[PDB]
């Protein structure tokens, strides 16, 4: 395969928690 | 009993209760409903070892027997202390380090040992969690990467080692450790190990970011999932052929083992990790229900769902464990009917073999009971045993992501709770200017056991996860969880909390409760402590290894540690057990 799948899977995964983390730092930011 | 002086005007008045709670409206989390404090409980509880440990034992120590032991110290030990710790964290309005330090000043060190020992347990199990989301992210697709051998460089035949072992085997120690041969040789860090490694704890820190606050939403689905997904599993596991003959191995009576000193030191030390006691987050998650909560109530149910989700995962555990053995039996009888068949030309039908067949032939004997006796304990159930079962099951990448999301979803519920046990201490000590969020504290947990998890990534590091695994537990929660319940009964007084109880639940704990708490638990908790000291000499501390160029390779070869794992052993059981003391020698000669 051109790409490892794991490395694909690992990373829309890895994206997606980021995302999850940036959006929780701000959300908490606005609550103050 | 015990005389200490100033415990009022230390702890909240339970005139000051009815006030306490429209005051800590700010400057305090608070469930959203009961249902999520029942949950992030039940996650706690239930756990990977309800996957890889309790049904094994239910076998190895008298299968249906073990239940005996099992039930035994769960209604002795369990629920008694479970509502102990339910009831002191809801009427002190504190976490582990604030109860014990409010109760009696040299009594931080129980604290401490609370926090040591949720740090030490949740940076191996969240190891384990890299490993599982490892597997996972190799789940989809159609031929899983631990189905076939790769080939040689002369693509003649399959890779040694994986040729003398198997795909799955090889998959495990080969391609996702790469092992080493002893834990004195230690190389680099696995690269796609520590990718996943980040992977667990940043997982981690976006669900524990603002504490109960977001792990509330997440155990709706991390506390649930895992049951769905275990169900699907049951329909599917029984409809396999094989199955219900690994059900009836896993319920098969041998009374002999419950006479043995070895069994119920693992069934009471089973009970005690099974309940998550002495970690001290379940105080913690107590302390923020509404002071007049039923505790008592929510510690019969919490342990009802616990004893009846570790029958019921075990039940689906030997499903698969008894259809995997009946596909290797098949396979071994089909290859001996081949031989037969080719050798003499021959129809042949395990029916008609023994018949058919009556020196250059070679015939496998092999027998079911050898293949089901074939089941482990520990990750190789789930990283051997069940992802070879799968690979034989139609559509294989989707029952190896149904897996591994649920092993995924178990370990992360009881991360919620070893996460709960560091950073709540951490805020009662106030290492940090108190003016930081919340998210500053947990994002510098999660780094730093972050950077110490590269131990794992070694390619000794599952080695040290061995090690570090028989003796996180064990010891210190058996010392921890004795004390809490003596700190309690003879250093608060029992009589006074009696009292606090039926201030909030309204009425008195009954006799059940008043027995267990001074006499019966406290009792059988010394001989399980006194059973560590008979069966460690026994241990030998000797540590399988890999070791691909050994004679009999594929075979177990056990070798002794290293003088100085002594002192591994000294720092992982012993500090987290002699600060307990240890602060209470401090705190007395510091007065004197
Ligand atoms: C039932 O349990 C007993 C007790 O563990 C088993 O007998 C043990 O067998 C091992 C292996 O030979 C010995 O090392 C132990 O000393 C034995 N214990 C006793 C008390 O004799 C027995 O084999 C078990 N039976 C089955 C069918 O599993
Ligand atoms: C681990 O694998 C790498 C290549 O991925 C290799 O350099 C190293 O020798 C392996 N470790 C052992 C102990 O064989
Ligand atoms: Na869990």
């Amino acid at each position: 395969p051109p790409v490892s799948i794991w490395l694909i899977v690992f990373g829309v995964v890895m994206g997606v928690i980021v995302v999850g983390i940036v959006i929780l730092i701000f959300t908490g930011i606005r609550d103050r | 009993v015990l005389p200490n002086p100033g415990l009022d005007a230390r702890i909240p008045s339970l005139a000051e209760l009815e006030t306490i709670e429209q005051e800590e409206a700010s400057s305090r989390p608070k469930w959203d409903n009961k249902a999520q404090y029942m949950l992030t409980c039940l996650g706690f509880c239930v756990g990977l070892g309800n996957v890889w440990r309790f049904p094994y034992l239910c076998q190895s120590h008298g299968g249906g027997a073990f239940m005996i032991p099992f039930l035994i110290l769960l209604v002795l030990e369990g629920i008694p202390l479970l509502y102990l710790e339910f009831a002191i964290g809801q009427r002190l309005r504190r976490g582990s380090l604030g109860v014990w330090s409010s109760i009696h000043p040299a009594l931080k060190g129980l604290g401490l040992a609370s926090m040591l020992t949720s740090f030490m347990v949740g940076l191996y199990y969240n190891t384990i969690i890299s490993w599982i989301m490892w597997y996972l992210f190799n789940s989809f697709q159609e031929p899983l990467p631990w189905s076939d051998c790769p080939l040689n460089e002369n693509q003649t035949g399959y890779v040694d080692e994986c040729a003398r072992s198997s795909p799955v085997d090889y998959f495990w120690y080969r391609e996702t450790l790469n092992i080493s041969t002893s834990i004195s040789d230690s190389g680099s860090i696995q690269w796609w190990m520590l990718l996943c490694l980040a992977c667990a704890w940043s997982v981690l820190y976006m669900c524990t970011i603002r504490g109960i606050e977001t792990t509330g939403k997440a155990v709706y689905i991390t506390s649930t999932l895992p049951y769905v997904v275990l169900t699907i599993f049951l329909i599917r596991g029984l409809t396999l052929k094989g199955a219900t003959n690994g059900i009836v191995f896993l319920f098969t009576p041998n009374v002999t083992e419950l006479a043995q000193p070895d069994t119920w030191l693992d069934a009471g030390a089973q009970v005690f990790f099974s309940f998550s006691l002495a970690f001290g987050g379940l105080i913690s998650f107590s302390s923020y229900n509404s002071v007049h909560n039923n505790c008592e109530k929510d510690s019969v149910i919490v342990s009802i769902i616990n004893g009846f989700t570790s029958v019921y995962v075990a039940i689906v555990v030997y499903s698969v464990i008894g259809f995997r053995a009946t596909q290797r039996y098949d396979d071994c009888f089909s290859t001996n009917i081949l031989t037969l068949i080719n050798g003499f030309d021959l129809n042949v039908t395990q029916e008609n073999f023994v018949d058919m067949q009556q020196a250059q032939l070679v015939f496998q004997t092999c027998d079911i009971n050898a293949f089901l006796s074939e089941a482990v304990e520990g990750t190789g159930l789930a990283f051997i045993v069940f992802t070879e079962a799968i690979t034989k099951m139609p559509l294989s990448p989707l029952w190896s992501v149904l897996f591994f999301i649920m092993l995924f979803c178990l370990g992360l519920s009881s991360m919620f709770g070893n996460m709960e046990g560091v950073v709540v201490p951490l805020q009662d000590l106030r290492v940090i200017p108190p003016k930081w969020p919340k998210e500053v504290l947990t994002g510098l947990i999660c780094l730093g056991t972050f950077l110490i998890g590269f131990i794992f990534t070694l390619n000794s590091g599952q080695y040290w996860l061995s090690l570090l695994d028989s003796y996180a537990g064990s010891i210190p929660l058996l010392i921890i969880a004795f004390c809490e319940m003596f700190s309690v009964v003879y250093v608060y007084g029992v009589d006074r909390f009696n009292k606090d109880i039926e201030f909030m639940i309204g009425h008195k704990p009954n006799i059940f409760w008043q027995v267990t708490w001074r006499v019966v638990s406290p009792l059988l908790m010394l001989i399980i402590f006194l059973f560590f000291f008979v069966v460690e000499v026994s241990q030998e501390l000797t540590y399988s290894i890999w070791d691909p160029g050994y004679e009999e390779f594929p075979k177990s070869q056990k070798i002794s540690y290293p003088n100085w794992v002594y002192v591994v052993v000294v720092i992982v059981a012993g500090v987290p057990s002699l600060t307990i003391p240890g602060y209470a020698i401090y705190k007395l000669i510091r007065n004197h």
